């Protein structure tokens, strides 16, 4: 059993080489192949290439041939795929999956995944809208307070209450694409306590391009 | 490369009812060479059946794998909110291996009346950017719902953007948030902001009130 | 006839034909298959055609002409390293031939295939040791690889039973485009006994050695260890044959 993890989501211009890295925790590589799968949003998964680090062999699908170079080092225990001159339409989530072998082409475990974005525009840091807790709410049963995230060009910013300590009563909404290139997503939590909540720290926001963490405390207005 | 037909997708299924997913293949493929992958919303796919028969380790026997050669059916003896997900059948008999178009299983435990919360724009939003307005429909089942914004107790065009949170694995609770975006400078004539929800849950359109 | 029968195997799955005490004709084999490439090591090809050895070993497999250079003991190419090895100590004659259209009862394999790499992972997953084929032996990783490799890039792995050694054995399968005409590679290793040379080329009686040619002439006869001076005359058969 080897756990599979993938690099943080990155945004690159189209025609600029982009590298996605898959690593195994504990710096240990078993005798298993690494397979790269590209899934377009709301589309079937596509197998870009199959490589085995221990064997050192490299194989690619016919559609992705001569534009992608795949390198897996068994000693490093990290497998990295480099894609060059990719089209703007190519943007999709990328996954690394463990491979039993040519005899058994099924993936027991899958990587968390890396979102690859290829737009020649600008990257905008996320702006946190006020929590603005609802004036009318149950006095003790529940309190509705959400810090909205808006004005972020590159998906996906991850925002969690109590810095991810609280996984209960927190709702995460997928970003909705408006006519403007920038898009917004919603994070809201329901707490029995009217103010403060389980812990003083709340509304942690993390943006993969920004690499900045900000925590704000709700005020009942 | 084999083109493969798939189950239509979204279906309304009661818990405890057997569910069958069809994976017909235009070109014949090996009976022992097919895989089933289940992905929760915002989750990586996990193998359920390998070889189109044996269950993967750590996978419940309820998702049994049946069918061979051309048509492969995945049958679930008992249906749970955790079970609801997107299912893909991948045929690895022919290379390149082709993943399924996918099918969506939906489990609704019960009809839930929507809870409507209106978030009034705060002073900080008035100070910078766009104040905007936010409406929430927590615990609304089914997830699909219609909300129309009301400005100063007058009809407002539905340019509001609505998104639905992923269903909880056990709770299976769906929340819809509709947000209307307006320039911070243009906030004078309107005194009341409300969202009107038409849904199976609740007796009538549950409108709301801002004032402040 | 066994070489002609059925279909030639892959270089890793090469079959072995052994001849110890029989008359052999190199020309007859050359007549059966046109020889695209002829080479020999440690002896002349003409000498191999007409000489006596203790034993003759023939290895027959389907090998394309393009990768013939890779399959050499001197060559460091992977196909020689992980598939078929010919012993250096015995003189080795290597012949590559292309089947004639006229020839029949020869079956072409779907594609020529070879083991790209043969290696065994150690007990530690981090440490791996490569396995190099010993002379002949049908290849170490041959069992994992199928007789014909389905895809140009393939991964084969199997688990050794613990003690010994409990280490995964890994093989690579590679294929090349099938030639319009089947090409077969033959490796011959010959062992010479100092006092024993059982296998010899076909022998045709010389006119002087034959009794019929020298009939009516005083001659010295040395038949089956009997030596005398006598004249042979053809006559009606008498006594026991």
């Amino acid at each position: 059993q080897v756990q599979l993890v993938q690099s943080g989501a990155e945004v690159k211009k189209p025609g600029s080489s982009v590298k996605v890295s898959c690593k195994a925790s504990g710096g240990t590589f078993s005798s298993y192949g690494i397979t790269w799968v590209r899934q377009a949003p709301g589309q079937g998964l596509e197998w870009m290439g199959r490589i085995i680090p221990i064997l050192g062999i490299s194989r690619s699908v016919q559609k992705f041939q001569g534009r992608i170079t795949i390198t897996a080092d068994k000693s490093t225990s990290t497998a990295y795929m480099d894609l060059s001159g990719l089209t703007s339409d190519d943007t999709a989530v990328y996954y690394c999956a463990r491979e039993g072998g040519s005899g058994y082409d099924f993936f027991d475990y899958w990587g968390q995944g890396t979102l690859v974005t290829v737009s020649s525009a600008s990257t905008k840091g996320p702006s946190v809208f006020p929590l603005a807790p609802s004036s009318k709410s149950t006095s003790g049963g529940t309190a509705a307070l959400g810090c909205l995230v808006k004005d972020y060009f590159p998906e996906p910013v991850t925002v969690s209450w109590n810095s991810g300590a609280l996984t209960s009563g927190v709702h995460t909404f997928p970003a909705v694409l408006q006519s403007s290139g920038l898009y917004s997503l919603s994070s809201v939590v329901t707490v029995p306590s009217s103010s403060l909540g389980t812990q003083t720290y709340i509304c942690n926001v993390n943006h993969k391009p920004s690499n900045t963490k900000v925590d704000k405390r709700v005020e009942p207005k | 490369e084999i083109v493969l037909t798939q189950s239509p997708g979204t279906l309304s299924l009661s818990p405890g009812e057997r569910a069958t997913l069809s994976c017909r293949a235009s070109q014949s493929v090996s009976s022992s060479y097919l895989a089933w992958y289940q992905q929760r919303p915002g989750q990586a796919p996990r193998l359920l059946i390998y070889g189109a028969s044996s269950r993967a380790t750590g996978i419940p026997d309820r998702f049994s794998g049946s069918g061979s050669g051309t048509d492969f059916t995945l049958t679930i003896g008992r249906l749970e909110p955790e079970d609801s997900a997107v299912y893909y059948c991948q045929q690895y008999g022919s290379s390149p291996w082709t993943f399924g178009q996918g099918t969506k299983v939906e489990i609704k435990r019960t009809v839930a009346a929507p809870s409507v919360f209106i978030f009034p724009p705060s002073d900080e939003q008035l100070k910078s950017g766009t104040a905007s307005v936010v409406c929430l429909l927590n615990n609304f089942y089914p997830r699909e719902a219609k909300v129309q914004w009301k400005v100063d107790n007058a009809l407002q065009s539905g340019n509001s953007q609505e998104s639905v949170t992923e269903q909880d694995s056990k709770d299976s609770t769906y929340s819809l948030s509709s947000t209307l975006t307006l320039s911070k400078a243009d906030y004078e004539k309107h005194k009341v902001y409300a969202c009107e929800v038409t849904h199976q849950g609740l007796s009538s359109p549950v409108t709301k009130s801002f004032n402040r | 006839s066994p070489l002609l029968s059925g279909t030639p195997p892959q270089v890793y799955n090469f079959k072995r034909l052994v001849f110890t005490n029989c008359n052999y004709n190199l020309t007859k084999l050359l007549s059966l298959f046109s020889v695209n490439d002829f080479t020999c090591s440690q002896i002349s090809p003409a000498a191999i055609a007409s000489n006596c050895y203790s034993s003759l070993i023939l290895d027959y497999f389907s090998y394309p002409l393009s990768m013939k250079s890779d399959l050499s003991v001197s060559s460091a190419g992977p196909i020689s390293q992980f598939n078929y090895k010919q012993s250096f100590s015995n003189p080795t004659c290597l012949i590559l031939a292309t089947v004639p259209h006229n020839l029949t009862t020869i079956t072409k394999p779907l594609k020529y295939s070879y083991i790209n790499k043969c290696s065994r992972l150690l007990s530690d997953d981090r440490t791996e040791v490569p396995q190099l084929v010993n002379a002949n032996q049908y290849s170490p990783c041959v069992s994992i690889v199928p007789s014909t490799v389905w895809e140009d890039g393939d991964y084969y792995r199997k688990q050794l039973s613990p003690l010994e050694g409990g280490g995964w054995l890994v093989a690579s399968g590679s294929t090349v485009a099938m030639t319009e005409q089947l090409q077969m590679g033959f490796g011959i290793t010959v062992q010479y006994g100092t006092d024993t040379n059982s296998v010899c080329p076909k022998l045709e009686f010389a006119n002087d050695t034959k009794i019929a040619s020298q009939l009516g002439n005083c001659v010295e006869y040395s038949l089956y260890g009997v030596s005398g001076r006598g004249v042979f005359q053809n006559c009606t058969a008498v006594g026991v044959r």
